[PDB]
């Protein structure tokens, strides 16, 4: 909770694969500050500039029905402090009852101009199914466990909204990590390696477009590797 | 009075919304996407607690006994089982300032009650 | 910069540099150890080989009241006894089995949730696991490891006998330590007697220019930092060759 | 504590125990079932347009503790939501004998209902029942320090220190506090320098300056001549205006561009002299 | 006891037998109370120590000279570390509800709110070394975070003044010549000279003030005492001299208003050039003055030096009614300091 | 609200009278010292009816020195004095030949008012003044010290004993809130006494601007 801000209560999640794609996705499901009819929830996704209200990204998920996305946020109905306070974001956000026209508008948030509706929605689809929250899944169908995780965060939004938990410590050492040898060279490995493969590509490019087979000994330009593990320890 | 909760639409699922019989004027819950509509029961559409007079005692699970960084305590028996060891707690939450209440609930398995002094 | 509570026997409370980049700057102490990492993927199958429900295969109503369980932050399912669960996921890990020692296990009771962890830099420290009011460290642990160039019984045995185990910083939350084995002994007012883990030893919270000091207890901590910064300007023979 | 009451700020929210609203459609049997008591005694008479009457009622009730905290009444309260609703806004309340205090509004003639918890939003915070706007909290005590206590000569001449309640605000509002009762506008003073200066003057602002820095430098025990300190405050009030000790207060005054740039923003100082053909004097 | 009246303030707390203060939150004035009862004991405890302390103890010894060490210092070396505070406030909790894992939630006993018990000597339990670490890092941080701060103040207030200066027509001036002081420090005085002094007309009651300053030349014995025979004669006698001491009085009268104006609070302290009452002890050094015999300085001639004085005491020169109101106010307070302290009765 | 809006009058009229008793204008001091009975006595305790109307609250003094140099003091009754008021205001100073006047507004002015009195300044000096200022004698305030306006001559005599220009002197804002109680006007000088704790009394003296 940022006391100098427009939200009241933000809740973050830096993601990342398990095991790969090293730059960590963040992303927040901030809250409005009380300052206007309630208090709305939004999350400012990666590759998008403008915060966009949680019910466009659960109806943009395939949750259209809002007893379905309720279902997801709020997992007890015997909740009415809960319904109270997620009711402003879904009375602020109910224009938009389809997956379509909710990708629509996450493509036309989007950092790269919407040229075309069908490219805009397509933007979106895989920025919702690559970029936000990569360690739940990447893949295709995992649509319900993105949504699920989602409602969770606006969960424990709302569970700080109301005061019920406790803010998280920005110096709890149980919530920081190491980043040891181990996990820093692999990090400089695959950006290098990643170099390695477009130089790797040019090469090959620029021979087979003479018409003619490439040699990947010469291709391969392994001082790339070499040099930079080098330079980064040096 | 207590909360009003959220009506849902029985075709579409969506939240109903309070809209008034112009005619005959009667309150009644309609919905926003489809032409559904429900005769109110409650007559209540808003409630904010601003004292907020929440009973912390339902927020407390039992589950709670079985946290073995707790203080634990004798000399406040259990009157649903009669159980004497019973661990006992601040509220620890926001939005209660008096928080040095002590909330106390039953170590013994399958009571789980909770009360408070 | 400040020195956080959660510091301890992770970090030394000591050794820290004076100039522009005070609390920055930390050092390990002696018992700590930074995870390496390792794939959760047997953890998860053992879930599942357990009552544990996918998350896709639930319906929303059994969120309420049921408990949740991530595994390196990942929301798998849901689980209906979460004590038992823990207490079967902590033999194992005591055991050596399917969990490895440096993966963490932590069961927030408030929240109903059970995060457990297998990434990489989560330091730990180890710790013996107190059972009752006792140590599971017997006399015959001492023993073997008093023969240890004979017998070859290793620390891996130790705590692979289930007498030591790894605890990390976001599962002291949940721990419930003695800071030594007199704390475990029937008192006049009995204090906590609900102990879960014991400290080898409080010195060990130092770190290892710190742990030169000689009666650090005894100094204002200031004087122990700027030692701490001293003894690395020492003379000496810095190696032997 | 009179005095307290009339400064410290006070919103509706602060004596507001909870709101409700209901689609109430005829007052004469409130849906409320406590109401139903004064609702009639009220509908008894047609009071306002009937006719111009809405369904939807706003209900709220308040809270004893603060209302007698705060000695605020009912009649109080409906007279200011009167005063800043006009009469658009319909208000009838119970008197000041029944254990819960509850008042009724209604809307004479978005939709109604939203309109209504749009205002009730805003005058739970908005509407200021009583107090002195940006003053959050006031605090009263009696000043143990001679420095702060009442000096007064007796008639034999002795300095005696008479030991009065003096109030402390957490907000400043020097403009309307001084303009109220029983508030001596002669020795209340303020801590922040802009607000003396923007009331009393250049000379009160060089004062209350001086006593400030005085005050800070002094609560440590240490001592500094007085000079140095008169010094420091003419420097910052000698042309009239709060020239801040910093590059916005010393780099706008006519002190020639090398020393501007000796102190910040060389190169713009050098640009702009150069862009104006000043020249210095070679003074400084 | 200490940590057993903490003790009973918690269980107080617990039985919501404890109403919040006036103009304090409830957890606000449980830990007002708590680190009062801290405060004490660390107080009493200390003052035990200090008492205890011999003639010999060289701790004693510095600190008493002021060489090095504090009471405070001797407490924490011999009786108890006190508490350790971070952030102004007790240690907080870092876990859930928890300052440390040895402890229980919702602990605020001493022990887990960091009240180290024991004292260096002594030697410091683990969790009381973890706290006292702890509110030496917050020193430490402090150190090497104020400098930053300072120094670019420093460097503003240089910036904003480096240039004003005392003229040779004793005006301070800056660079651009404009006029901040007619007279530096308002009086034309170094920073050096001046030093402490006390106002004998300020807080004295009218009947005191009479009776120390206005000269009594009506009680013959009193005169023949203090004054010789000679003196004594010409002061009964002459009618001139006793009109010009009762002008006197009316002058000292006067100054002491204006004094009581320029000072609401009674505090005489004042910053002033010379220390009058060590320049009348020298003199009587120097001379060997005898106070057990009657003086032969005349009051007359007193009153016409502390004249003739003034007069030429002048921080602002020039004979126009403008220059003499600046000088009169310039040396108003030193002037009003001199005639109380040469007052001819004091003197006689 | 009636007895308060009495008693905002009755304060508002001393703090004028204060006013121009210290900017030099003649003043008896019956008037300068009227309690709020003698005030409700002589005026009225009804303002809210119209008993006394802030109309009739309208002050007329005269200098000191000159019997013929007389000021107005108005209290208009709208709360935002508008530029139809000012044109009335001015037509009555013009038909009495006054040239200073006082405007005390409730709320505020507009600024077609505002530019009236910067256009109309060289003809005649009208000021403004709020009631919430004017409630209280900022003079009396233990912060300000004394300030006494200079005459020409003896502005002439300061600067001709310290040997410096007007652009020496330090310098006081035209809109200084005291600069505005007595009434002066770029280019003179206000001298100030105030008491110092190192030589007792010291007087400086400020250029408006
Ligand atoms: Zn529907
Ligand atoms: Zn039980």
């Amino acid at each position: 909770a940022k006391k100098d801000s427009k939200y009241a209560y933000t809740g973050e999640c830096r993601s990342c694969l398990e095991n790969s794609s090293r730059p960590t996705s963040t992303i927040w499901v901030s809250m409005l500050a009380r300052g206007a009819i309630g208090q709305r929830i939004v999350a400012t996704l990666p590759y998008i500039k403008q915060e966009v209200p949680i019910i466009i990204v659960f109806r943009a998920l395939g949750f259209v029905s809002d007893r379905d996305i309720l279902e997801h946020i709020i997992y007890d109905f015997e909740d009415p402090e809960m319904m109270e306070m997620v009711k402003p974001s879904l009375d602020e956000a109910f224009v938009i009852q389809e997956q379509n026209v909710a990708l629509n508008f996450i493509g036309s948030r989007g950092a790269k101009p919407g040229v075309t509706k069908e490219k805009r929605i397509k933007y979106a689809k895989e920025v919702l199914q690559k970029e936000m929250l990569p360690h739940v899944g990447v893949s295709d169908f995992c649509e319900t466990k993105k949504a699920y995780f989602l409602g969770y965060m606006v969960h424990r939004l709302l569970l700080a909204a109301l005061g019920r938990r406790e803010l998280d410590d920005r110096d709890h050492y149980g919530n920081k990590r190491l980043d040891l040898a181990g996990p820093l060279l692999a990090f400089l490995f695959r950006g290098m390696f990643k170099n390695l493969l477009k130089e790797v590509r040019i090469y090959a490019q620029k021979f087979i477009d003479r018409g003619k087979d490439f040699n990947l000994e010469l291709a391969i330009k392994t001082r790339i590797i070499s040099d930079g593990l080098k330079y980064s320890l040096a | 009075p207590g909360f009003v909760g959220i009506r849902f639409c029985q075709e579409c699922n969506n939240m109903l919304y309070p809209k008034e019989d112009k005619e005959n004027r009667i309150l009644l819950y309609a919905c926003r996407n489809c032409d559904y509509q429900q005769e109110a029961d409650n007559s209540c559409i808003y409630v904010n607690k601003i004292t907020h007079e929440v009973d912390e005692l339902t927020q407390i699970i039992a589950d709670v006994s079985q946290d073995p960084t707790l203080p634990r305590t004798e000399d406040h028996p259990c009157q649903k089982c009669g159980h004497k060891e019973a661990v006992f707690f601040q509220s620890h939450s926001a939005r209660a300032e008096d928080a040095m209440r002590l909330y106390y609930v039953c170590t013994a398995p399958h009571c789980g009650h909770r009360w408070t002094e | 910069r400040q020195l956080h509570n959660t510091l301890w026997g992770m970090v030394c409370p000591a050794e820290t540099p004076e100039g522009h980049a005070v609390g920055l700057v930390k050092n390990l102490a002696l018992m700590a150890y930074i995870s390496v990492g390792s794939q959760p993927s047997p953890i998860l199958e053992f879930l599942e080989e357990w009552s544990m429900e996918n998350l896709e295969e639930i319906s929303p109503a059994a969120i309420a009241d049921a408990t949740k369980i991530f595994v390196n932050g990942c929301w798998v399912g849901i689980h209906k006894d979460p004590e038992q669960l823990m207490n079967t996921l902590r033999k194992l890990r005591r055991q050596m089995d399917i969990i490895v020692s440096e993966v963490s296990m932590i069961r927030d009771i408030r929240e109903r949730e059970i995060r457990i962890y297998t990434d990489a830099g989560r330091i730990c420290r180890p710790l013996l696991i107190v059972e009752k009011q006792k140590l599971l460290l017997k006399k015959r642990h001492i023993d073997q490891l008093k023969e240890r160039e004979y017998n070859n019984y290793s620390w891996q045995d130790l705590v692979a006998s289930g007498v030591v185990e790894y605890i990390d910083t976001l599962e002291e939350e949940t721990v419930m330590l003695a800071m030594t084995p007199d704390d475990l002994q029937e008192k006049e007012v009995a204090y906590c007697s609900t102990y879960t883990h014991c400290e080898i030893h409080p010195s060990m919270i130092l770190g290892v220019c710190a742990s030169i000091i000689p009666f650090p207890d005894h100094n204002q901590s200031p004087r122990n930092t700027y030692q701490s910064a001293m003894g690395k300007q020492a003379m000496g023979v810095y190696i032997t060759n | 504590k009179d005095i307290l009451c009339r400064l410290e700020h006070t919103t509706l929210r602060k004596v507001t125990a909870n709101t409700a609203i209901y689609y109430d459609p005829n007052p004469q049997s409130t849906v409320v079932a406590e109401d139903q008591e004064w609702v009639n005694v009220y509908y008894e008479m047609p009071d306002f347009d009937v006719a111009r009457i809405s369904p939807w009622l706003l209900r709220v009730e308040l809270d004893r503790k603060h209302m007698t905290d705060r000695k605020l009444t009912m009649e109080q309260i409906a007279e200011k939501i009167n005063a800043g609703f006009g009469d658009d806004l319909n208000c009838i309340f119970n008197d000041d004998n029944a254990e819960k205090l509850v008042l009724r509004i209604r809307i004479m003639n978005m939709d109604d209902d939203v309109f209504l918890r749009c205002i009730e939003s805003n005058m739970l915070t908005d509407m200021t029942l009583q107090g002195i706007e940006q003053i959050s909290k006031v605090y009263m005590h009696l000043p143990q320090t001679d420095n702060k206590k009442k000096i007064i000569i007796t008639e034999d001449g002795e300095f005696k220190a008479l030991q009065e309640w003096i109030l402390e605000t957490d907000g400043v509002s020097l403009m309307r506090v001084l303009s109220e009762k029983d508030v001596d506008p002669v020795r209340t003073t303020s801590n922040d320098i802009v607000e003396i200066f923007t009331v009393l003057g250049i000379e009160a602002v060089r004062k209350a300056l001086e006593r400030e820095l005085y005050h800070v430098i002094s609560f440590d025990g240490s001592y500094v001549n007085y000079r140095h300190l008169a010094l420091l405050c003419d420097t910052m009030t000698c042309r009239g205006h709060l020239m801040a000790i910093t590059r916005h207060g010393v780099n706008r005054q006519d002190t020639g561009p090398l020393m501007k740039c000796s102190f910040e923003e060389t190169v713009d100082v050098l640009m702009e002299a150069a862009a104006h053909g000043e020249s210095d004097p070679m003074k400084g | 006891k200490a940590k057993q009246d903490v003790i009973e303030v918690i269980e107080k707390a617990h039985n919501n037998e404890l109403e919040p203060t006036p103009g304090n939150t409830l957890r606000q004035t449980f830990e007002n109370q708590v680190n009062r009862i801290l405060n004490d004991a660390r107080d009493k405890t200390g003052s035990s120590a200090q008492k205890s302390l011999s003639e010999y103890n060289n701790f004693k010894s510095m600190v008493v000279s002021g060489a090095k060490g504090s009471k405070i210092n001797i407490s924490q070396v011999i009786a108890v570390v006190g508490q350790q505070n971070v952030e102004g406030k007790r240690i907080p909790f870092g876990f859930k509800h928890r300052t440390l894992p040895h402890f229980i939630k919702d602990d605020y006993g001493p022990e887990s709110r960091g009240f180290v018990e024991n004292s260096y000597l002594a030697g410091l339990t683990p969790t009381e070394f973890f706290f006292h670490a702890m509110g030496g890092r917050e020193g430490l941080i402090d150190t090497a975070v104020k400098t930053a701060e300072t120094g670019y103040i420093q460097r503003r207030l240089i910036k904003s003044m480096e240039s004003v200066m005392v003229k040779y027509d004793a005006t301070v001036r800056n660079s651009i010549n404009q006029v901040v002081q007619l007279r530096y420090g308002e009086d034309g005085l170094a920073g050096e000279s001046v030093e402490f002094q006390n106002l004998a007309t300020l807080k004295p009651s009218n009947k005191a003030f009479e009776k120390k300053f206005r000269f009594d030349y009506t009680n013959e014995r009193a005169l023949r005492r203090t004054l010789q025979e000679d003196l004594v004669k010409d002061v009964l006698s002459n009618a001139h001299i006793q009109n010009e001491l009762e002008r006197e009085f009316e002058r000292m009268r006067e100054d002491r208003e204006v004094l009581r104006v320029i000072f609401p609070t009674g505090d005489s302290k004042v910053v002033l050039p010379c220390n009058l009452l060590r320049m009348i002890w020298n003199a009587q050094k120097i001379f060997h003055i005898n106070p057990r015999l009657p003086s032969d300085l005349h009051p007359i001639k007193v009153v016409e030096g502390v004249k003739e004085l003034s007069k030429k005491l002048v921080i602002v020169n020039g004979d126009d009614p403008l220059s003499r109101q600046a000088q009169e106010n310039a040396t108003l307070l030193f002037n009003i300091h001199l005639r109380s302290t040469l007052c001819s009765r004091r003197m006689a | 609200d009636d007895e308060e809006e009495t008693y905002r009058l009755w304060k508002i009229r001393k703090t004028i009278m204060q006013l121009c008793h210290d900017r030099g204008y003649l003043v008896t001091q019956d008037e300068l010292d009227q309690t709020l009975e003698e005030f409700k006595a002589q005026f009225g305790d009804k303002p809210s009816e119209g008993r006394p109307r802030r109309t009739d609250l309208t002050v007329l003094v005269a200098h000191n020195d000159d019997p013929t140099d007389q000021m107005f003091v108005f209290f208009p009754e709208e709360p935002k004095v508008g530029i139809k008021t000012i044109k009335v205001y001015c037509q009555r100073m013009q038909e009495e030949n006054i040239t200073r006047a006082l405007i005390v507004v409730q709320q505020g002015m507009t600024p077609s008012a505002k530019q009236s009195l910067v256009d109309m300044a060289p003809k005649y000096i009208l000021e403004q003044f709020l009631q919430q200022e004017l409630l209280i004698n900022i003079t009396e305030h233990e912060l300000v010290p004394e300030h006494v306006v200079m005459t020409k001559e003896e502005v002439t005599e300061l600067l001709a004993r310290y040997k410096l220009r007007e652009n020496q002197l330090p310098r006081i804002q035209a809109g200084d809130p005291v600069a505005r109680y007595f009434g002066i006007k770029r280019g003179q000088v206000v001298k100030i006494i105030r008491p110092s704790e190192t030589a007792g009394r010291y007087i400086t003296y400020r250029l408006v601007q």
